[PDB]
This record gives structure tokens, C-alpha cells and sequence, in this order.
RNA sequence: AAAUCUUUCUCAC
RNA sequence: GUGAGUAAAUUUGG
């Protein structure tokens, strides 16, 4: 009769409330963990437990041995995406007599920040507290390694490594109408998303799932799902350029408007896709591509829009296809978005404001000097002191951004918005 | 999903039944009638018919499948569904009216708002205040930390002796004698003997505080870990005397002396009164059976005796070395003495670090990191933030934020920034 | 030692200060301090700064977060025996289940779809009314807070009513979003570094940088401002309840209620507080109590310090300084070309907590301060077998091991002082692999769960539920046990005694 | 007695 | 307010 004592006066209560009643509690033992450990001697038998029970069960992990040369640079936050289960993986395991809580607890896909200063040729994730060492996530096939890589060593005359057609690995998902259509060379599939779910004729396939993930929507089963029109194998048959740029956060890299050619083997990407040094090329990439839903912007997608469009109303040709571009790259695909800079509304209120800042994926760009110029054109230069400071390299004739001392000038600059940092046409 | 329709949801499953018993309709916001493992279409499944059915009002779609049949509930009282049978089943089933409530907004004015609003205004309010005026100057001189080290000085002065600070040297007695010492004190105390262990008892108390003044530092302080470790092992071990490689203490629980009925053993809230020994030299001085050692006692409260004994000296020593600029010899009063200071002092300051457990040279420490990335800082109120004097009470921490503002000085003579 | 560090170091290595001394001081300081400010003679707690540009939010459906209402963390409970008014120290799941139990609601969502809905504050909704409820809603109780670095006298908490605690939900998210909105770099959701890093980024542009710090932040946001705030931001009655339950709140210290009508009590209001000065310029990149603002000129000082002052943002000037080679924020200081300021910074050390959990936390300390450019990594190896032959000096006695074995550490008996960087590149013995930070919990910390676990009438379980259930959904106790059944006839059917354990990390192990 | 409203154990009427 | 006893921190850290 606990229910009618702890919920006195109520017959219903939500599964939250229920469940926060039926935590055991836990008291905060007042002794240091040192004599905690010692009571009983409870550290004592349970090292021996561990010692005769538990450890030799310990499967036995991969040692890491995978490094690349690395240099000191700024302080930057890596982003490690640990996935979360998928809900058929989940109601597998819940029908297979697996705990509905720990089940529940891995359904969530997971990001960890993680500050570090140490950056690769290729811009490599790396394994926690080895970065100083170059220890990556990735694993050194050919064509797998030149799949993710921005510019591949060797061409091997398919759409992986440079420009060309499509490859037996490979498989791409295209929109067309209002269905996505998934070839893989063997298989060809249609979906499209009825509320939340994406149906398909066959969800367990590879890129469907792929498909599921980028737009975010749950797997489904629909056998009434067919297309009218169906150019996958022209598509499959010709060639199209392959644009230098690390893999987007899902693994799969842009060849036409709303069109992503997918690795089978490369499951997700082991690399900062967006960095100081190629935010402006990934913008270019996906200039008039529609949506990616590749780069994370720090506040409200809306005011990021509103500020690229404010940003929009003025400016050269090259500025427009570079804020389009930053606007492609934030805005989800699928989503109810107008991330067309022509069509969308230009909003009064964002026009009020002097400055209109983005963060982008933890870079803040003021729209305004990419209007003017900056981050493509010239460098911004502001004077720190007129005093020499110890430990400063003097100001190269083409200055990337940083803290210099100019001779000229017998002061100290500060370089920002450097294309020498951003576009570097090298 | 909304749990708007869940009461009408329940409605509509109304004893219906298929297959000579089985429910027939089940609702997707029972807990029970739902189907573990498959994923919720609508707000109820007809298993008869397999199908997924919605409950929606005139122009309000709501984000269900295509394949789900819904039953628009016209303004009017009127239940339209594309199956015959569901259209039925509404119209038999919400005989009684059952109104949807509508969706509340975070703006939603409620009756009471206006009487609330003039209750606020009835209520004080806050003056304007005045506006400060600000002058920005440099950061304080190395005059203006010595000045705060003169007044602290002359504020509060020095003890004659280290007290329990020169419980980090050894006493140069052998274990039998340190615990023969530690015990004769202890009976020469008056303290209470029982049950193998010493007590304190008190009855009265001046409720007010002790005598603070600035301990003078010991040599060096080459038993700060077994010292550490020592006070560590006390928390709990209590009433005799602990003994280590190099030196013994003797914790003694304090407790009340209420009569007849007094507390026997120590509970969780008790105090210790921790007794250590040093060589001799000082009023502390202690003999028995010609064995002299110098009695240093501390008063902690369990909380202390954890979070001093948890520190570890010697990781903190080589983190704080790995950055580490040359440290000068310094005298008994923190001073910079070339020709006869000793640079082992340092140790014992970090010692004393580890001992105050108010750790206000984390304070200093802060304030000074402020001040070495300042370029420009308030007039009369930055140096303002090394008179940490008030926030703190006792000979322990006094004397450590005396040696944290000495440290701070020192660091401004003899490695200028 | 920390006063000769070459670098920037802000003496962290030892614990934060512990204190058993009762909150009545703190909180009776705290009291005065904001009864000092409303008279208008110190600081200013009058707004005059310019909100009407925040976009409304009353047209957005109320939802109601029941997960942050449900916790193990104490709450004011209040009674009214006798004419008399009882406050007592429960936990936040306890106050709300009693708060939802004297009005009869399934969940808080329909609790607040009532309050808001009753025509008379007089009006029932149980055994109770909105009148008693907001008169309940302004006692506070009073606690202390400790371990905090740089802070000898330990700080003052307030634990709220369950109602309170309620309506601040919703106006804190709603005030979160609005930020997110409006605010020029959003920070409400950052860490310490990113926040540094973004404004190394912002600052960039500017001469100088003005490292600056709130004093009495907390005793210097009025009622008045947040309830400007809020019916800027458009939160109608919700928003009029909580600027009345603020500005007649009362604090029961030790056995008497002590009237707090200035300011608020904590950082209840972070959201409310910061949107208070970002709702007036884009010039700051602040939360809470903390800005990072630049300027060219002194024009410009004088007009950041005159934004500030119209915003209740009062400038700490024993804290704040300005600087042009670095940046400080939350504590992370950076140079201005976004380098990590060379140094111990804010490294901590690891207090000795058990054999392995203490490595294990030194192994993380370690790893964290590589990964950046604390130290080179043979610094951090060198660190890491002092840490060893330290614990081995405390921990390597009958007490606590009592086996010899060669790969165990030598503070369990073993001969191992295993190589940080094999440690760190799984090169180790299976048993390091508890040691390392992203390895599983060690000995030590299981046996401490459960010695803490092992200390009436249970509710009958309602684990192993089905994964897609929503947790909003109602159950009663027979839909409880009906739910019960099932499964345990489910996982007999499968010839299966109670569920099997899901380790996600051994499932993807075995998945290749 | 001291880092001083802290050193405040239990049971029964 | 009176009386009575002495489950919890000692078992077991050099
Ligand atoms: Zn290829
Ligand atoms: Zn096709
Ligand atoms: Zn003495």
C-alpha cells in the first residue's frame, strides 16, 4: 500500500515521477574514502574478487598504434560523436530480455567537447590525453583512405578520389521530387518521410540508414512507397567533380544539389570537417548544393539564417555566394528551413544591430568584414602597443593571424581575418 | 502525440473487444494497453483491423502518418471519419460532450494578474543609488605589498615558537620515548583514561576566540607526508597514541562533561585535539624520565582533519616545480636573507598550505594572478583585495596569509615583472 | 611556490576550504548586504536600461521539463499546523510529490494548466489555493556552501519551495531561448574554454580588454528587473507570481524569518540576470557575473561602464582589471592570438581518495592538461610515477591488499609502474584498464557505491520498462503491477531470469 | 582546553 | 524535568 501513502490522494502519477521515488538512497558517509575502503576490509575482499572472478573474463582491447605528426597551434574545442543505439537495435534488445533502463540510457547519441592545442596535416581527431603525441581515432584500402581525405594522394579515376564516375563500394542518395532515392550499384530504394518516420521498402539497407541519420528520422517499414521517375543509373553511369573537402560529420561527401555519395566502409568521420583553415572552401563547396546540415552553429539556426540574409541584402557576388554557402552549410536537411538567401524574408530587426556575428562549429565570423572583404581579400590590423614585447616574431610580408611586432611601425599587431589563414590558395 | 486527446483516446477504447476476448482498441497513452517494442502511429491501434487511428479537430492536422485515419471533430457536434465504422463508434461513444481543452501559452493572462501587478506596486521598491567613479591606474607596487605585510606585523606580531608548524621536523626521540612523552602529557593534562584511550573533557567555554599571531617558520620541513599521513589516520584512531617512521601524534576526541551521564565515545560531529611533538627550546617544553620534547597541540573539527589529511605534498612540490622560478633563501619571518636564509623554508610554507584549512592562499594566489596580467586596475581598490585578514581567524591561517603575502613581495624584489 | 611560477597559475593544486560553520552568519550578511542596496546607498538595483527590442515568447506553448523538477537535492518544504508556518529541509522529489499531492494533479504541466486558469486567487485547487501557494513560494531555507577555491568563509544556498522551483523552470528556459535568440555570440551553454575561445575571437578587433567581474550580483537584481525582463520577453501571470514570491520572500534562519525584499537570493535567475544586460547591447559576451568586453578609447570605457551601471551590472573594482596581451574568462585565460596562456593555469590537484580511483583521476588530470599545452607529455609521465610511488607509500599495507602478483600496482602489492603513455595507448595489463580515464569505474569506486547503497516500505519496481515509452504517461499501482507481469512473463517466455545487464560499450565491443 | 554558539551519544517516563 | 547505559569512528594504515 506504499502507493497510497507516497501519492496520498492520487490514483495516477507520470512514469517520471514514479520512478525518481524508487531510487535507492544514498548517504553521505562522513568518514574520508580511505577509511571507507578499509572498513571490513571491503577494498580488500573485493580486490580479491576482481582478482579471482572478474578479471580473467576481461576481453583484452586493441592496443592504439596509429600516430600522425602534429604542431601546437591555438586552443580548439574537439568534438568526439559517440552514436547512440538506433530504435531497432533498441527494440532487438529489449525483446531480447535486455535491461529496458540500459537500453534506454544508450538511445542517445552523445558529443563531448574536449579542449585541446594540436592540430595534424589533415586535421585528425585524437585520442583522449594522446594529442600531443598524434595517436588519431582513424585507421590507415586505397580508395577508403582517399575517400576521406580532402585531397587525395593518387586519383584513381572515380568519384572517391577525384572526379569521375561511381564505384562498386560506393553509393550515393539523391532528392528528386519528393522522394530520396538510395543506389548503391546492386540496389536501388525509395524513400520519404511521412511524419517522423523515413519509410522505405527496405530500412535495414545501408544507405537508408545513412539517409535516416543525416535527416534525422526514425527507420520504417512502408511497402506502398514508389517512384515515378528514376535517373539513378545515368547518375550512377556519369562523371562529377569532386570538391577538396574533408567528410561531413556523416560521412558522406556533396556531388549535386541535395546529393551525398556515401563510403561503405567509412562510417563516420574521424576529422574536423570545419576548421579555421577551410570553413570559406566548405562554403564554397556547397554554394547552390541546398541544405547539408554539416555544421554546428552555436545559438538559434533562425538568427543565424536572419543574420546571413541581413548580411545578404548588401554586398559583392562573392560575398552572397559565400554567406549562401555558410547558410547551406548550418541549415538541417529536410527541415521546415528557408536557407535560400533569395526567397527568405529580410528581417528589419537583424538590420538594427551594427555587428552581425555567426559562430560557426566555435568560429566567430562578423558578416559584416566578409562584406567588406576581410577574411578573403586583406587582413584586419589593430595596434596593441608601441613597445617591442619579448618572445614575438616579427610581421611576415603576408602575415597570417596571430601577435606580431612590425618594425616598420615599431609596434605591436594584432592579425585577424587574415586570408592567410583563411583562404591560403596553396 | 499530445495528451490533450489522451482522456478522449480512453473514450473511444470502451470495453471493445475482438477475437472472443482480446481488446480490440489500444491506447497509445496507457502504459499498459500499449505494445511493447513497436513504435506509436496514432493515438490508438485498431488490432482487428491493424490500423492506426487520430483524433484531430477542424483545420488542426496533426504530424501522424499518412496511412493513419483520422476523425476530424467539426466545430460543431460532429464526428467525421473516412471508415464508416470509426465515424460510428465516435458518434456512439462521445455521447457526452468532451471539450478539448485548449493549449496553454507562457504568456497566458490569468484573472488575478492585475490584483498581483498592484500588489508588486504597493509594494517597496529599490532607490537609484549612486553612480561610482572609476579611476583606472596601475597595478599596486612592491611598496604597497610590503606596507601590507608591515601591517599585518605590527597588527598581530609573532610567536616566540612554530607551535605544530615544527611538528615537521623530528623531536629526536626514539618511538618508546615520543610515547611515553605523548602519554605523561596527556596524564599530566588531566585528561579522562578510558577504555585504553585519552579524552578531553570540557565544561565551560569563553566564547571567544583564541590568540592569533603569526608563527615564525621552522628550518625545514622534512616529515610534512608522515605528518600529513599521520593526521590522515587520526580521523578515526583516536585516543592513542599513532606512531610513523619518524614521529608519533596523539589525537584526543574533546568532548563534553556533562556528569554521571557523559558521552564515552566520539561521534561523527566530536573535534580532536591533536598533539604532536618537536624539539625542545619553548615554553611547550615537556620532561619525563629525562626525555624533553616541546608539546604542540591543534584543535580540528572532523571536516579539517579530512580535508588536511587528504593533501598530497610531494605531487604538489614537483607540479608546482615544473614551472618554477628560482626560490631565494628566506629567514624565520619570511624575509629575503641571502647570508643565512634557507630555501627548505619553502617547504614548510607549502606545509603550512597543506594545514590551513581555510586555504586562503588560494585568495592571495588568485588576487596575485590578477595582478601580474593587469595593465591597468581601480584606484584604492584592487590593492584592496590583499587585505584578506577579516575573512579569516586563527594563528594558522593568519600565519598563512602572511607567508602568501611575504611570497607575493618576494616575488616582486627578486624576479620583477 | 605558486607566487614564482613563471606562467599564469591560480593555486588550485590544493583542495578547496572546508568549513562547519552554521549558514546564519552568511545568509544574515547576504540579507543585509541586499537590505543596504534597496536603501540605494552602495550599489544600484534600479534598471533604466532599454528591453523593448526582446522578441515576446507568450505565444509559445508552456512546457514544463518534468525530469529538472524531480532530484535528490534538498527543498523548503512548508506547513501550516497552527497558524504557524514550519519549514522543513526535504528533497526536491519529496517537496514536489507533497506539492502535487495537496493539489490534486497527475503531473506539474497540469498543476500550472490550473493555476493559471482558476478565476480567484481565493479558488481551490485541492486542499489548497493560488493564495496560499504563492504565500508558501516565498520561504526560503538556508545552507552553506564549501570547497571553493578562493573563498575562506564559506558561501550561503537557499533551498526553494517546490512552486518556486516550478515557475523558475519555465521562465529560465524560456530565458535561455530568448538568449540564444538575441544574444550576439551565444554562451549560455558553453564551458569556460569555449567562452575564452569565442571571446579571443570577439575581442580581436580591439586595443584593450576589460577582464571584469559582478559584485553582489545576486543582492543586486531586483524583483522589479526580472519582472521587467520577463514581461519583455512576454511570460504574462507566470512571470507577475514569481516577481510577487521574490519580492516577499522570507529566509528562515536558525528559528526566526528574517523579510529579504531586495534582490534575489542566488544564482536562481542566471538566465533572467544575464538577459537583463544583453537585452540592452550587443557588447558584452557575459553570463552571470563574468564579461569579457574591449574597447578603443576611453569614451568607450566610460560608455561600457555607464551600460553596465544602467543594467544592475555593478563592476567589481577590487576584481576587475584591463589588459591588452591576454583575455580571462571563467576563470580560462588566453593571449590574444588564442593561445592558452603558458602556465599551471587552472590545473588541480588529485586529493588521495583510494588506491586506483586516485590514479585514475590523476591519469584524467594528466590527460587534460596535454591535451592542451599545459605541460609536454614527459612532464606528465614523470608526474604520473611520482603519483604512483605516493600511493604506494600510502596505500601498499595488509589493510588494504594482500597479494604480490607482478602486473598489480606496487600500491596493491605488484611490481608495475606501468608508463603513462601505455596506459593511455591501451599497452597495459587488463587490469589498468579501470586506471584509465575513459576505462571502467575502478574497485575503489564500486566498493564506495556500495558502502553508501547499504543503509521502510519500497514501491514496487518499475524497472526494465519498454524503451519507447514516454515518461510522461500515467500509471497507478495496477497498471504497475499489470506492467510487471507482462515482462516477467515476457522474460520467461525466453527461458530468462530477471533481464540480463546492457553494457553498451562490451555490446560494441563484441559488434565487429 | 582550542582554528571558540562549535567540540550536542543512546534509551525510558 | 528525572533516571539509566555506554549501536555508532578505535577493530585495521609506520
Ligand atoms: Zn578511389
Ligand atoms: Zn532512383
Ligand atoms: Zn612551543
Amino acid at each position: 500500500s506504499q502507493f497510497g501513502k507516497s501519492f496520498k490522494g492520487r490514483t495516477e502519477v507520470t512514469i517520471t515521477e514514479y520512478r525518481s521515488h524508487t531510487v535507492k538512497d544514498v548517504h553521505r558517509s562522513l568518514l574520508t574514502a580511505d577509511k571507507s575502503l578499509r572498513k571490513s576490509f571491503c577494498f580488500r575482499n573485493a580486490l580479491n574478487q576482481f582478482l579471482d572472478k572478474d578479471l580473467p573474463l576481461l576481453p583484452i582491447r586493441p592496443k592504439l598504434e596509429s600516430r600522425v605528426a602534429v604542431k601546437k597551434s591555438k586552443l580548439r574545442s574537439q568534438l568526439s560523436f559517440r552514436p547512440g543505439l538506433t530504435q531497432e537495435e533498441a527494440i532487438d534488445l529489449y525483446n531480447k530480455g535486455y535491461d529496458g533502463d540500459s537500453v534506454s540510457g544508450a538511445l542517445q547519441d552523445r558529443v563531448v567537447n574536449e579542449p585541446v592545442a594540436y592540430s595534424s596535416a589533415d586535421n585528425d581527431k585524437f585520442h583522449r590525453g594522446l594529442a600531443a603525441l598524434g595517436y588519431t581515432l582513424a585507421d590507415r584500402d586505397t580508395c577508403e583512405s582517399g575517400f576521406v581525405r580532402a585531397i587525395p594522394t593518387t586519383p584513381c579515376g572515380f568519384i572517391c578520389c577525384g572526379p569521375g564516375s561511381f564505384k562498386d563500394s560506393l553509393g550515393f542518395v539523391i532528392k528528386i521530387g519528393e522522394f530520396w532515392h538510395m543506389y548503391d550499384g546492386f540496389q536501388h530504394f525509395v524513400a520519404v518521410e511521412d511524419a517522423k518516420f523515413l519509410a522505405s521498402k527496405s530500412p535495414s539497407f545501408w544507405l537508408a540508414k545513412r539517409l535516416a541519420k543525416r535527416l534525422n528520422l526514425v527507420p520504417k517499414e512502408d511497402p506502398s512507397v514508389a517512384a515515378a521517375e528514376c535517373p539513378c543509373k545515368k547518375v550512377w553511369e556519369a562523371s562529377f567533380a569532386r570538391a577538396p573537402t574533408a567528410l561531413d560529420p556523416f560521412g558522406g561527401r556533396a556531388f549535386c544539389d541535395q546529393g551525398w555519395v556515401y563510403h561503405r566502409d567509412v562510417g563516420y568521420a574521424t576529422a574536423n570537417h570545419i576548421s579555421q583553415e577551410t570553413l570559406f572552401q566548405q562554403a564554397l563547396s556547397v554554394r547552390n548544393l541546398g541544405p547539408q546540415g554539416s555544421a554546428n552553429v552555436s545559438g538559434s539556426i533562425h538568427t543565424a539564417l536572419d543574420r546571413l540574409r541581413a548580411a545578404y541584402s548588401r554586398g559583392t557576388p562573392a560575398s552572397r555566394s559565400i554567406l549562401q554557402g555558410l547558410a547551406n552549410l548550418i541549415t538541417p536537411v529536410g527541415e521546415n528551413f528557408e536557407c535560400d538567401l533569395d526567397k527568405r524574408k529580410l528581417n528589419i530587426k537583424a538590420l538594427r544591430s551594427p555587428e552581425r556575428y555567426i559562430t560557426i562549429e566555435g568560429l566567430v565570423v562578423n558578416l559584416d568584414d566578409v562584406v567588406r572583404g576581410f577574411y578573403l581579400d586583406k587582413a584586419k590590423v589593430t595596434v596593441l602597443s608601441r613597445s617591442k614585447w619579448m618572445g614575438y616574431e616579427d610581421l611576415p610580408q603576408k602575415p597570417p593571424n596571430g601577435t606580431f611586432y612590425c618594425r616598420k611601425r615599431k609596434a605591436m599587431l594584432l592579425i585577424s581575418c587574415s586570408p592567410g589563414t583563411y583562404a591560403k590558395k596553396r | 502525440m499530445d495528451s490533450r486527446f489522451a482522456q478522449l483516446t480512453g473514450v473511444f477504447c470502451d470495453d471493445f473487444t475482438y477475437s472472443e476476448g482480446s481488446r480490440r482498441f489500444l491506447s497509445s497513452y496507457s502504459t499498459v494497453e500499449r505494445r511493447p517494442g513497436v513504435p506509436v502511429e496514432g493515438d490508438c491501434y485498431d488490432c482487428l483491423k491493424n490500423k492506426w487511428i487520430a483524433f484531430e479537430l477542424e483545420g488542426q492536422p496533426r504530424k501522424f502518418p499518412k496511412a493513419t485515419v483520422r476523425c476530424i471533430l467539426n466545430n460543431d457536434a460532429t464526428y467525421v471519419c473516412s471508415e464508416q465504422e470509426y465515424q460510428q463508434i465516435c458518434k456512439v461513444q462521445f455521447k457526452d460532450y468532451l471539450e478539448i481543452d485548449g493549449v496553454v501559452k507562457v504568456g497566458h493572462k490569468a484573472s488575478y494578474d492585475a490584483e498581483l501587478r498592484e500588489r508588486l506596486l504597493e509594494l517597496p521598491h529599490p532607490k537609484s543609488g549612486p553612480k561610482p567613479r572609476i579611476e583606472w591606474v596601475a597595478p599596486p607596487r612592491l611598496a604597497d605589498i610590503s606596507k601590507e605585510t608591515a601591517e599585518l606585523k605590527r597588527q598581530y606580531g609573532f610567536f616566540e615558537c612554530s607551535k605544530f608548524l615544527a611538528c615537521g621536523e623530528e623531536c629526536g626521540l626514539d618511538q618508546e620515548a615520543r610515547e611515553l612523552i605523548l602519554n605523561e602529557y596527556a596524564r599530566d593534562r588531566e585528561f579522562e583514561f578510558r577504555n585504553g584511550g585519552w579524552i578531553q573533557r570540557y565544561t565551560v567555554a569563553s566564547h571567544k576566540p583564541a590568540t592569533q599571531k603569526i608563527l615564525p617558520l621552522p628550518a625545514s620541513a622534512p616529515l610534512a607526508r608522515e605528518l600529513l599521513m599521520l593526521i590522515a589516520r587520526s580521523t578515526t584512531q583516536a585516543g592513542k597514541v599513532l606512531h610513523s617512521d619518524n614521529t608519533s601524534i596523539l589525537a584526543v576526541p574533546v568532548m563534553r562533561d556533562s556528569g554521571k551521564h557523559s558521552k564515552r565515545r566520539p561521534t561523527a560531529s566530536t573535534h580532536h585535539l591533536v598533539v604532536g611533538l618537536s624539539k625542545p627550546g619553548c615554553e611547550h617544553d615537556f620532561e619525563f624520565d629525562g626525555y624533553r620534547a616541546a608539546v604542540h597541540v591543534m584543535h580540528l573539527d572532523p571536516k579539517q582533519s579530512a580535508n588536511i589529511g587528504e593533501q598530497d605534498f610531494v605531487s604538489t612540490r614537483e607540479i608546482y616545480k615544473l614551472d618554477m622560478l628560482e626560490l631565494p633563501p628566506i629567514s624565520r619571518k619570511g624575509d629575503l636573507d641571502r647570508a643565512s636564509g634557507l630555501e627548505t623554508r619553502w617547504d614548510v610554507i607549502l606545509l603550512l598550505e597543506c594545514l590551513d584549512s581555510t586555504r586562503v592562499s588560494q585568495a592571495v594566489a588568485q588576487h596575485f594572478n590578477r595582478h601580474r596580467l593587469a595593465l591597468s586596475v581601480c584606484k584604492d581598490e584592487f590593492r584592496k583585495g590583499y587585505q584578506l585578514a577579516s575573512e579569516i581567524r586563527g594563528t594558522i591561517p593568519l600565519s598563512s596569509l602572511y607567508y602568501s603575502l611575504c611570497a607575493v613581495r618576494l616575488r616582486m624584489t627578486v624576479h620583477p615583472f | 611556490m605558486w607566487a614564482f611560477q613563471e606562467g599564469v597559475c591560480k593555486g588550485n593544486l590544493l583542495s578547496g576550504p572546508t568549513s562547519m560553520k552554521a549558514p546564519d552568519s552568511a545568509a544574515r550578511e547576504s540579507i543585509d548586504r541586499a537590505s543596504e542596496i534597496m536603501t540605494g546607498k552602495s550599489y544600484n538595483a534600479v534598471h533604466t536600461g532599454d528591453l523593448s527590442k526582446l522578441p515576446n515568447q507568450g505565444e509559445s506553448p508552456l512546457r514544463i521539463v518534468d525530469s529538472d523538477l524531480y532530484s535528490e537535492r534538498s527543498c523548503c518544504w512548508v506547513i501550516e499546523k497552527e497558524g504557524r508556518v514550519v519549514c522543513k529541509s526535504t528533497t526536491l522529489t519529496r517537496g514536489m510529490t507533497s506539492l502535487l499531492n495537496t493539489t490534486k494533479c497527475s503531473s506539474p504541466s497540469e498543476l500550472i494548466c490550473k493555476v493559471l486558469t482558476v478565476e480567484s486567487l481565493s479558488e481551490k485547487i485541492g486542499d489548497t489555493s493560488v493564495e496560499e501557494l504563492l504565500s508558501h513560494g516565498r520561504y526560503f531555507k538556508c545552507a552553506l556552501r564549501d570547497q571553493e577555491r578562493g573563498k575562506p568563509k564559506s558561501r550561503a544556498i537557499f533551498l526553494s519551495h517546490p512552486f518556486f522551483r516550478l515557475l523558475s523552470s519555465v521562465v529560465e528556459t524560456h530565458a535561455r531561448s530568448v538568449l540564444s535568440k538575441v544574444s550576439a555570440v551565444y554562451t549560455a551553454t558553453a564551458s569556460a574554454e569555449q567562452r575564452a575561445m569565442m571571446a579571443a575571437q570577439v575581442v580581436e578587433s580591439r586595443k584593450h580588454v576589460l577582464n571584469g567581474d559582478c559584485t553582489k550580483y545576486n543582492e543586486a537584481i531586483d524583483a522589479d528587473t526580472l519582472l521587467k525582463v520577463w514581461d519583455a520577453i512576454g511570460m504574462g501571470s507566470i512571470g507577475v507570481m514569481l516577481a510577487y514570491m521574490v519580492r516577499r520572500k522570507c529566509v528562515l534562519i536558525k528559528d526566526t524569518l528574517v523579510e529579504c525584499p531586495g534582490g534575489m537570493l542566488m544564482g536562481m535567475f542566471n538566465a533572467t540576470a544575464t538577459l537583463a544586460l544583453q537585452g540592452t547591447t550587443d557588447r558584452f559576451l557575459s553570463f552571470s557575473d563574468d564579461f569579457i568586453t574591449s574597447f578603443n578609447s576611453p569614451a568607450e570605457l566610460r560608455e561600457i561602464e555607464d551600460l553596465l551601471f544602467a543594467s544592475c551590472h555593478n563592476l567589481s573594482l577590487k576584481k576587475s582589471y584591463i589588459s591588452v596581451a591576454s583575455l580571462e574568462i571563467n576563470s580560462c585565460t588566453l593571449t590574444r592570438d588564442g593561445d592558452l596562456a603558458t602556465g599551471l593555469g587552472c590545473t588541480a590537484g588529485v586529493p588521495f581518495r583510494g588506491p586506483l580511483v586516485t590514479l585514475k583521476q590523476t591519469a584524467a588530470m594528466l590527460s587534460g592538461a596535454v591535451d592542451s599545452g599545459v605541460m609536454p607529455f614527459h612532464s606528465a609521465e614523470r608526474l604520473f610515477q611520482i603519483k604512483q610511488q605516493e600511493c604506494a607509500y600510502r596505500y601498499n599495507n595488509p589493510t588494504y591488499t594482500t597479494r604480490n602478483e607482478d602486473f598489480l600496482p606496487t600500491c596493491l602489492g605488484g611490481k608495475t609502474v606501468i608508463s603513462f603513455q601505455s596506459l593511455l595507448t591501451w599497452d597495459c595489463h587488463p587490469f589498468w584498464y579501470q586506471v584509465h580515464p575513459d576505462g571502467p569505474d575502478t574497485i575503489d569506486q564500486k566498493v564506495l557505491s556500495v558502502l553508501a547503497s547499504k543503509t521502510r516500505t519500497r514501491l514496487e519496481a518499475l524497472s526494465d520498462l519498454d524503451p519507447l515509452v514516454p515518461h510522461r504517461l500515467l500509471v497507478s499501482e495496477s497498471d504497475v503491477s499489470k506492467i510487471r507481469a507482462a515482462r516477467q512473463a515476457h522474460l520467461k517466455s525466453l527461458g530468462l531470469e530477471q533481464p540480463t545487464n546492457f553494457n553498451y560499450a562490451i555490446y560494441k565491443a563484441v559488434q565487429p
